[PDB]
RNA sequence: ACCGUGAGGGAAAGGUGAAAAGAACCCCGGGAGGGGAGUGAAAUAGAGCCUGAAACCGUGGGCUUACAAGCAGUCACGGCC
RNA sequence: UGCGAAUGCCGGCAUGAGUAACGAUAAAGAGGGUGAGAAUCCCUCUCGCCGUAAGCCCAAGGGUUCCUACGCAAUGGUCGU
RNA sequence: CACCUCGAUGUCGGCUCGUCGCAUCCUGGGGCUGAAGAAGGUCCCAAGGGUUGGGCUGUUCGCCCAUUAAAGCGGCACGCGAGCUGGGUUCAGAACGUCGUGAGACAGUUCGGUCUCUAUCCGCCACGGGCGCAGGAGGCUUGAGGGGGGCUCUUCCUAGUACGAGAGGACCGGAAGGGACGCACCUCUGGUUUCCCAGCUGUCCCUCCAGGGGCAUAAGCUGGGUAGCCAUGUGCGGAAGGGAUAACCGCUGAAAGCAUCUAAGCGGGAAGCCCGCCCCAAGAUGAGGCCUCCCACGGCGUCAAGCCGGUAAGGACCCGGGAAGACCACCCGGUGGAUGGGCCGGGGGUGUAAGCGCCGCGAGGCGUUGAGCCGACCGGUCCCAAUCGUCCGAGGUCUUGACC
């Protein structure tokens, strides 16, 4: 059953579905484009928006909330100066999932792109 | 027979002379009667009841302006009422009084495939000794050589919930006619957002 | 090797008669905006694909 | 329709505000009207409030105290309308939202444990002691 | 909820200190005892030269469950224990008093005496 | 060969054409393979090569079949090719 | 010297079936590179697991498995450059 | 008895799941009584439903404890091991008694002793795909025929009345509470809530401090915990009523003057039967109905029914999703749009963050601060994404009677 329930479980235990998320958020905030399974997509933007979404605020509190998830402290800084600034004036949709129309071959799995918004 | 549809909002205690009162608060909108069908040229007595108003005309041309008020078609017509011949035009929450008893008919939240025990309370096997891969299943489901088959409805897992189910005799424990909300007590199937019907009890008719 | 085990050698009509659903569908195509080439719906048509979104330029 | 839990919020004239603020941790005394064989008295009950089930209207709170060597539990409504009223006689400093843990405490130790919120004792009094002035004059 | 095979404090002064419930005398077949439900049950402990003894097979009602009681005025009670009061066939009290609170239910249920003789009721 | 520590056990597996004349070159392909060209009396004799049966798998066509039930055939009639 | 049966013998091909399974639940992700082709090869970064080991050195046994270049038909339980 | 089965038809008991019979254990209805009443006895009708929890023993059975309206008897390979168990029986070890010179043996005893991942057909529970229902579509429906359900106790009023010397104590009628069972449900009560919040240990790390991260499960441990899913929790059901009947009770009434409930007739009369309630249901090929839509193309088929295109009303594909769901199906959305994500507000949880200042030698304490963080719940908001499109889809056979 299982219903109204929030948040797919990727064939992955907890610790690593986050341990997950977060590694495609470095990534992400990296690279600013990024190409995954149209499921890891999906469910990367919100993991994503709220890190920026928290580099919005610039205070240091949240700063070292966002270090909890991306712990490295560049990319951080790149975050908090390059990246969030760009979103000032825009509050929410940070980030952009369009699908591909290639197929994993061998393994079959449909892919999707994802980069930051703008 | 009066009858109405509407939407299960929620549940929510009451109080009345110093009692708590459990009830589910079932919004029953008014209904704009869209057809009748007599035994005229139908052989009963019904009365389509479109609910819920909304389409921005993402209704076709399967449209009936024919009987005067569609008010632009509603989303679900769907259900008559049988037997029920309305103050006329536009049935509302107004043709229930507080004390009434009502019967709903709702669409029993869905479980998917659900086991024997469960779809039908067996009790399983052994959680220990013996034991061995069992634990949930339903048993033996017949003899030997003679009948040598299964019942005809031999209860076993299936698709279970997802149907049509009538919760009878509620009391009415108030209306609100400002609102179209209406408040029985207790156990209205389905979930809340679901669509419901309401009508006269059984118990006198 | 162990329990249960066909009792009959499925007969040709009756294993054919099983596939009578296992046939393919020819994947949902369309024209593409700019190139002329044909490629899946909503898909970043692999062409340069889009105009808002990065179309992961082949330019 | 989208009006969903604002139409349940409006059932809601039950609602009662006439009530003080307290917190899991401090103890109340809660009046209650009980029948009591056919007549009706306004039984009190006093005690440590456990727990606080925040949901709106009908969020319960729940009292234990020790009546007669065994301790009691009482889980009251907070929008009854059998509660005439309730006076809090202490304030204490929970730490921790649910206190079940007092239960196989119960004796001193539940003292030097909850240790009266001074904080919000200085208020009470000094928000009394303004009240009771620029209410007069 | 009480049931067959659950201990039961006792709160009267008939000289037993634990009963063991063996039945619960409701219907054909009830799962359970509460406050103002009567049972049967063995006395598993008790004090030198009381009226019951142990091993005596006695009835009681309940006064008291740790499963707390609902009342229709939407809020509900409970106790730290499980206690009874052994009674006569009548259904009046063994012993004279009875020790500690006891659930008001047991009023509704028409035992008089005992909650006349309970130090609290609540 | 393989199996067995060992004594020991112990198989499968023949055939293009008269002659390699065993397919230069070109096209598709990463190859494999195939398509033309060419050799030959013959290339469904092309080297996984004489003949190439049967089970078995396909593609195309004719008749036939979604209210009928059976050792599947048989005897009748009727249709359609 | 005539095969349809010997749970016959040798071989070929069927059914079950696109079904069970793909061999420890230590765990993966992205970027870049190579290439006809890349989840599977190379490199970088992040993540996870061993650490009286799942690291290192001997003796057996094994006998080219060693290093490098050029390769992917088969062997690799998928794919493979 | 030795008829199928020894190229195998697994054997007691338990568990699970039932289903049927009635020679009925209870409940319903009756006749007789050596039936005052209440309570029984005995026989008749009746199979709708119900038919408890424990101690002992492998036990079935039975004895016993506590209850009950009752603790029913049987069949189904002594129902059910490709469903479980394996205590008993029933291999190999060992021992006792007993028997035998012995090896060994015992419907005698004792302790131990490998229960085999894959369902082909039928059958059963579910869910689709196809074609059909002669024009094609979108809605709403009738219900042939099925299925579900069907139990019962206590107390009170009647009325301490009828009845009885008394003790006891009805009928009939009416009221309120239960037990078990069933369906649904989340407000409450109570669970879980795999990362929603906090606290804690060891170690490694980023950054020395402060603050944090990994691992200690597939949550390290601990205290809590929304949504959902749930019972211990909540609502509601068994009916009422109509009709026809069983045993039986009668009316009228001959044969047979009288008499007879019966032979012609009629009336009462069961928890049972048929309806009624609930659910399924037109593949009900007997494929029903009503409402509303599009229409009566182009070539061919020269005639019989057709063939190929575009098309119309619609419908799929694709995509965003869903208390819907294994896949499929179903439902809602798809920019003329609030569908999911993000952001915002509210709810809810956790329970006073970091930083700074003050007090303390210090561990820590106080304030800022109900702070901070914050899955699912109720909403708002076009910031991100449902872009753009593709394909499928009628033009209606014939006969007959009625109509302008
Ligand atoms: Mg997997
Ligand atoms: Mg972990
Ligand atoms: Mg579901
Ligand atoms: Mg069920
Ligand atoms: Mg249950
Ligand atoms: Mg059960
Ligand atoms: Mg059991
Ligand atoms: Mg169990
Ligand atoms: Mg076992
Ligand atoms: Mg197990
Ligand atoms: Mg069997
Ligand atoms: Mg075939
Ligand atoms: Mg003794
Ligand atoms: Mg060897
Ligand atoms: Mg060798
Ligand atoms: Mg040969
Ligand atoms: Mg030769
Ligand atoms: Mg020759
Ligand atoms: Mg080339
Ligand atoms: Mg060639
Ligand atoms: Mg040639
Ligand atoms: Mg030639
Ligand atoms: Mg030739
Ligand atoms: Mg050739
Ligand atoms: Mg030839
Ligand atoms: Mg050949
Ligand atoms: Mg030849
Ligand atoms: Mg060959
Ligand atoms: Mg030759
Ligand atoms: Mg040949
Ligand atoms: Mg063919
Ligand atoms: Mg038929
Ligand atoms: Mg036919
Ligand atoms: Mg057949
Ligand atoms: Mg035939
Ligand atoms: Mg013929
Ligand atoms: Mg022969
Ligand atoms: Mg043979
Ligand atoms: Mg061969
Ligand atoms: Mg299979
Ligand atoms: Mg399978
Ligand atoms: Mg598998
Ligand atoms: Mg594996
Ligand atoms: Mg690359
Ligand atoms: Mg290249
Ligand atoms: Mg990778
Ligand atoms: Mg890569
Ligand atoms: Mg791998
Ligand atoms: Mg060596
Ligand atoms: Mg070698
Ligand atoms: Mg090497
Ligand atoms: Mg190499
Ligand atoms: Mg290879
Ligand atoms: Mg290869
Ligand atoms: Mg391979
Ligand atoms: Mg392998
Ligand atoms: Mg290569
Ligand atoms: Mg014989
Ligand atoms: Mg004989
Ligand atoms: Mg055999
Ligand atoms: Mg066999
Ligand atoms: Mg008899
Ligand atoms: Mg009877
Ligand atoms: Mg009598
Ligand atoms: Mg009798
Ligand atoms: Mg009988
Ligand atoms: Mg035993
Ligand atoms: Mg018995
Ligand atoms: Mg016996
Ligand atoms: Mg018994
Ligand atoms: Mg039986
Ligand atoms: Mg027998
Ligand atoms: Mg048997
Ligand atoms: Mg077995
Ligand atoms: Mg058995
Ligand atoms: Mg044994
Ligand atoms: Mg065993
Ligand atoms: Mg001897
Ligand atoms: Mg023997
Ligand atoms: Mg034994
Ligand atoms: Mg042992
Ligand atoms: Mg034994
Ligand atoms: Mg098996
Ligand atoms: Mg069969
Ligand atoms: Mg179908
Ligand atoms: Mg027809
Ligand atoms: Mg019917
Ligand atoms: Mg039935
Ligand atoms: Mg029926
Ligand atoms: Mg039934
Ligand atoms: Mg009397
Ligand atoms: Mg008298
Ligand atoms: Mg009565
Ligand atoms: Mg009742
Ligand atoms: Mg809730
Ligand atoms: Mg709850
Ligand atoms: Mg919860
Ligand atoms: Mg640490
Ligand atoms: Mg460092
Ligand atoms: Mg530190
Ligand atoms: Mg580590
Ligand atoms: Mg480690
Ligand atoms: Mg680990
Ligand atoms: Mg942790
Ligand atoms: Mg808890
Ligand atoms: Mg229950
Ligand atoms: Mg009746
Ligand atoms: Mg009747
Ligand atoms: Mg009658
Ligand atoms: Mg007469
Ligand atoms: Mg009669
Ligand atoms: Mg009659
Ligand atoms: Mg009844
Ligand atoms: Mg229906
Ligand atoms: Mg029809
Ligand atoms: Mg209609
Ligand atoms: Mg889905
Ligand atoms: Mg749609
Ligand atoms: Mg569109
Ligand atoms: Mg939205
Ligand atoms: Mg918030
Ligand atoms: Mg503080
Ligand atoms: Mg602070
Ligand atoms: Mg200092």
């Amino acid at each position: 059953m299982r219903h109204l329930k929030s948040g797919r479980k990727l064939n992955r235990h907890s610790s690593h579905r986050l341990a997950l998320y977060r590694n495609q958020a470095k990534s992400l905030l990296t690279h600013g484009r990024i190409t995954t399974t149209v499921p890891k997509a999906k469910e990367l933007r919100g993991f994503v928006d709220h890190l920026i979404h928290l580099a919005k605020r610039g205070d240091l509190h949240a700063r070292r909330l966002v270090l909890r998830d991306l712990q490295d402290v560049k990319l951080v800084r790149k975050l908090f100066d390059e990246i969030a600034p760009r979103y000032r004036d825009r509050q929410g949709g940070y980030t952009r999932v369009l699908k591909l129309a290639e197929r994993r071959r061998g393994d079959g799995a449909p892919l999707a792109l994802v980069e930051l918004v703008e | 027979m009066k009858g109405i549809l509407g939407v299960k909002v929620g549940m929510t205690r009451i109080f009345r002379d110093d009692r708590a009162v459990p009830v589910t608060v079932i919004l029953a909108g008014p209904c704009p009667v869209v057809q009748r069908r007599t035994p005229e040229k139908d052989g009963y007595t019904a009365v389509q009841l479109g609910f819920l108003p909304q389409n921005p005309k993402r209704v076709n041309r399967p449209l009936k302006g024919h009987f005067a008020k569609a008010g632009v078609e509603p989303v679900r017509i769907l259900r008559e009422i049988r037997d029920f011949n309305p103050e006329g035009d536009t049935v509302t929450v107004e043709i229930f009084k507080p004390g009434e008893r009502v019967d709903v008919t709702g669409t029993s939240k869905g479980r998917g495939f659900a086991g024997v025990m469960k779809r039908w309370n067996f009790a399983g096997g052994p959680d220990s000794h013996g034991a061995h891969k069992i634990h949930r299943h339903p048993g033996s489901i017949g003899n030997r050589k003679t009948p040598g088959r299964v019942y005809k409805g031999k209860k076993m897992a299936g698709h279970y919930g997802a149907e049509r189910v009538t919760v009878m005799n509620l009391e009415v424990v108030d209306v609100i006619p400002e609102e179209n909300l209406l408040l029985v007590k207790g156990a209205v199937p389905g979930p809340n957002g679901g669509l419901v019907i309401v009508r006269e009890t059984k118990k006198a008719a | 090797a162990k329990h249960p085990v066909p009792k009959k050698k499925t007969s040709k009509a009756r294993r054919d008669a099983r596939r009578s659903h296992h046939a393919l569908t020819p994947p949902t195509l369309v024209p593409c905006p700019e190139c002329k080439a044909m490629k899946p719906p909503h898909t970043v048509c692999p062409e340069c694909g889009y105009y808002a979104g990065r179309k992961v330029l082949e330019v | 329709m989208n009006r969903g839990a604002l139409i349940k919020l409006v059932e809601s004239r039950y609602v009662r505000t006439d009530l003080p603020e307290f917190r899991p941790g401090d103890t109340v005394r809660v009046s209650y009207k009980v029948k009591e064989g056919n007549r009706t008295r306004i039984q009190d009950f006093e005690g440590i409030v456990i727990r606080i089930r925040r949901n709106g209207f009908n969020t319960t709170f729940t009292v234990r105290k020790v009546s007669y060597g065994v301790g009691v539990e009482r889980i009251f409504p907070l929008h009854s309308p059998l509660i005439q009223k309730i006076d809090i006689v202490q304030r204490g400093r929970a730490r921790r939202a649910k206190l079940y843990f007092i239960r196989n405490l119960s004796d001193r130790e539940i003292r030097r444990k909850l240790r009266a919120d001074r904080k919000r004792i200085d208020q009470d009094r000094a928000a009394e002691r303004a009240a009771k002035e620029e209410a007069q004059k | 909820m009480i049931q067959p095979q659950t201990y039961l404090e006792v709160a009267d002064n008939t000289g037993a200190r634990k009963i063991m419930c063996i039945r619960v005398l409701k219907g054909s077949n009830a799962k359970y005892a509460t406050v103002g439900d009567v049972i049967v049950a063995s006395v598993k402990e008790a004090i030198p030269r009381g009226a019951v003894k142990e091993g005596d097979v006695v009835k009681a009602v309940v006064v008291r469950t740790k499963k707390e009681i609902k009342r229709p005025d939407g809020s509900a009670i409970r106790f730290d224990d499980n206690a009874a009061v052994i009674i006569n066939n009548q259904l009046e009290p063994r012993g004279t008093r009875v020790f500690g609170p006891v659930a008001r239910e047991l009023r509704e249920k028409g035992f008089m005496k005992i909650v006349s003789l309970a130090p609290e009721v609540l």
